[PDB]
RNA sequence: GUCGACAAAGAGAUAGUGCGCCUAAGGGCUUCCAAGAAAAACCUCUAAACUUCAGGUAAUUAGUACCAGUACCGUAAA
RNA sequence: GGUUGAAGGUUUUUCGUAAGGAGGGCUGGACUGGUUAGAAAAGAAAAUGUAGGCAUAAGUAACGAUAAUGCGGGCGAGAAACCCGCACACCGAAAAACUAAGGUUUCCACAGCUAUGCUAAUCAGCUGUGGGUUAGUCUGGUCCUAAGGCGAACCCGAAAGGGACAGUCGAUGGCUAACGGGUUAAUAUUCCCGUACUACUAAUUACUGUGAUGGGGUGACGGAGUGAUGAAAGCGCCGCGAACU
RNA sequence: AAAUAAGGGCGUAUGGGGAAUGCCUAGGCUCUCAGAGGCGAUGAAGGACGUGAUAAGCUGCGAAAAGCUGCGGGGACUGGCACACACAGAUUGAUCCGCAGAUAUCCGAAUGGGGCAACCCGCUAUAUUGAAGAUAUAGCACACCGAUAGGUGGGCAAACCCGCUGAACUGAAACAUCUAAGUAGGCGGAGGAGAAGAAAACAAAAGUGAUUCCGUAAGUAGUGGCGAGCGAACGCGGAUUAGCCCAAACCAGUGCUACGGCAGUGCUGGGGUUGUAACAUGCAGAACCGGAAGUUACUGGAAAGUGACGCCAAAGAGGGUGAUAGCCCCGUAUGGGUAAUAAAUGUGGUAUCCUGAGUAGGGCGGGACACGUGAAACCCUGUCUGAAUUCGGCGGGACCAUCCGCUAAGGCUAAAUACUCCUGAGAGACCGAUAGUGAACCAGUACCGUGAGGGAAAGGU
């Protein structure tokens, strides 16, 4: 279900202050499955998942092309524990 | 084969979706192993359905 | 498509500005039917790793290339004898 | 502290528990003829079902809450 | 006949009653064509003919509300239009804030002035790279139904098909638990802080008739007028805190 | 430096601009020969979304996702258009080709319910904290029949063919009968063809013997506001050739509706069908294998060109190669090898009974026959009426008598015939980029409209 972790400035500036980590998850997965996947994939007692769907760019040049819309999940890991990455 | 050491092998050899995550986080030394394991798992599935 | 001149075969140019420049076949484009022989077609390339005008080996048509026979030095045509070993139809010496 | 221009932690400052005017927002009430939606939700009863079960009530603890939108313009340069 | 230079383009000479033929120089770098016979997509100057290219009007009309601009610094090769600052002016039941329909990345940062902007531009809703949308309580589904649609069965019609009961969909309506601040360049009843609420499940105690697709009550509703009391905004006064003379 | 008439006109030369012409082909057009004529509930045509070490498009392929497996061919490169920096695989024999298999997300007949196509929401069985929020696999639409385990069909798509419906413009120099035309269009079904097809037929004193198609007959007979127009048949010459099965009378078994059974109506078997009319080894068959023969000097950037001297030819079709090649390459003629499939080895007879009933005819109103109600035969019927069984019935263009032919009211049937969404081979006194398909090129694309729909330009170092 988990494809790759998100590594951007906005998510890295909050993974330190708070305990929120970003992941790029499958399109047809819900929070109940995301929590269990990160749980029995890292063992960090994930709480408070938040999902968000993105859209394709659908750019056009001189030719058209979309950019594979996905869904990103922000998990709020328990205090004291962190994800290795 | 024997349908017992292979049914579990086709599931334990799925390090393809760990090497893929490793490569997505950072480029691995030999990226051409991804295609190799992606076709080996297909060979295993074919042999498993053929029994 | 089959070819009678594989890589690693000493050949001789029979047509072109060189017309007699020997060498060894390195690469073979089978779709374009063109072989790159070392020592022939020394072309210049203006590459922008500080480098200026570099020398490179350009391709040449296989029709302008003939194998050298094990007999007296002369170009020859090749046949197939079966193993499927190829001989020269000028001295029959393989 | 970031790269002298900025600049968050903190302090004045628990800075009147201040006074007057003003304030229908809405619901009710009156009247009139032109006489002014439906169903779901909520409460009660019983038909089949079962009896020391299962279901119902009150109090405590713990756990769980899904899918899609969330940018920007929107009396306009979108 | 031709890479010792073909067709094609440009000049020149000559021949024929003409349509036309032949030769030379220049560009051009691969085909061409005599004699006899044959065939036809066989000849343009006009159809307010068609397509492409280019002129004239001509450096002419115009540059899109008569709300308005001036100066000094900054980057920069380049500044009336960009950034900063001090002045001036305009809207202000608006030219202000939220947001529906709709648009579907136009949002934010950095590089660029080619095309786009009725001018130039170091600027941009433009170009290229990196980001941005976080919900148990907000809006829809998982709940309900109106107008209307589909519609087994049934009734009609040369065929396609039409009507239509039960049923099933259909908001523009009904039901349903949250408020105030802070942060980022871009998100905030969503993240954080403070403080609450609603529904379900599993344990434990005291307990017991629970119980529809069926019956009933409520949901559940018009126009106009409006006392009394009284919120939020608004106005006035004293007190208190800070800054300045 | 020079010149100068502010400027204009003419002639020559050199520039920009543009794309014509010339040459070429990546694509098209008309056909010939031989096949094939469908896909789909084991989920079609057509899409959406994904899939690469790198991935914006196109191509290929579906969570086994530029790919997996098996059998053959093949023998050095390969990881598509696509290159470059790279990284890997591969003589243990990769890549590639032919055939046969596996996987095959979502929408779509879409089929568990719904819906605004690519979405939402479920029930029953199992397992996962199993328990709320949720998950993984399997089964859950309709109609018919099968008695029951289960089978058949939904839909899409070129033309040919069949059946049901069915115009108008136009012509008649107007127009209504008529033509256009049973054409265009609409609807349903099947096959490689379909329809028709075996005489209740023609013909005429002589005869033929199922249907279909080609040439004449023939623009004839005829029909027609006898106007425009429409237009057969007989006979003859050819392609192909093929004929058969039931109902009934009758005989057996069997079910139903006075103490022998019979009668009627069902089922199975036999009988019976007409116009002189019961009682394994070889050939072919996929990729594939092999396939002859030229040296020199000159011009030239480059030889295939020119001159000289040679060779092959069952191969001098064609294409490519720095210019024009029989002997440079791919090929061509001849010859081999192939998996599935394959290829030759009864007679006569008196009487009696049966030969398709609301059927043939007829009245009324229409349609097709070349034939428009005309002297109108023949065929079909919307409504009504309604015959006999073989010395019977029908036809020979009103009708009657005689002669001749046939035997209706049941069915099947190949060949010769029509077409091309396709397939393999091959041609053109066919086009050559305003031509040829709208489209030689990221074309039914960009653009236009709410929608049906309309629809371009764009080749060359």
């Amino acid at each position: 279900i988990i494809i790759r972790p998100i590594v951007t400035e906005k998510v890295t500036k909050e993974s330190e202050v708070l305990n929120r980590f970003g992941f790029v998850v499958d399109k047809k997965a819900n929070k109940v499955q995301i929590k269990k996947a990160v749980e029995a994939a890292y063992g960090v007692t994930i709480v408070s998942v938040n999902t968000m769907n993105v859209r394709p760019d659908r750019s056009t040049k001189y030719i058209s092309g979309k950019t594979n819309a996905i869904k990103k999940a922000i998990v709020q890991v328990q205090e004291g524990e962190t994800i290795d990455f | 084969s024997a349908a017992e050491l292979q049914e579990k092998l086709s599931q334990t050899k799925k390090v393809y979706a760990d090497l893929k995550m490793a490569h997505a986080i950072s480029p691995i030394a030999n990226p051409l192993r991804i295609r190799s394991v992606r076709r080996t798992v297909a060979r295993l599935a074919t042999e498993l359905t053929k029994r | 498509i089959k070819l009678k001149i594989k890589s690693g075969d000493i050949v001789r140019v029979i047509a072109g500005d060189h017309k007699g420049a020997e060498g060894k076949v390195l690469r073979v484009y089978r779709e374009k039917n063109k072989a790159i022989v070392e020592g022939v077609n020394l072309v210049s390339k203006h590459t922008k790793p500080q480098g200026g005008i570099v020398k490179k080996e350009a391709s040449i048509q296989i029709s302008n290339i003939a194998l050298i026979d094990p007999k007296t030095k002369e170009t020859t045509r090749v046949g197939i004898r079966v193993k499927k070993v190829r001989f020269s139809k000028k001295s029959n010496q393989v």
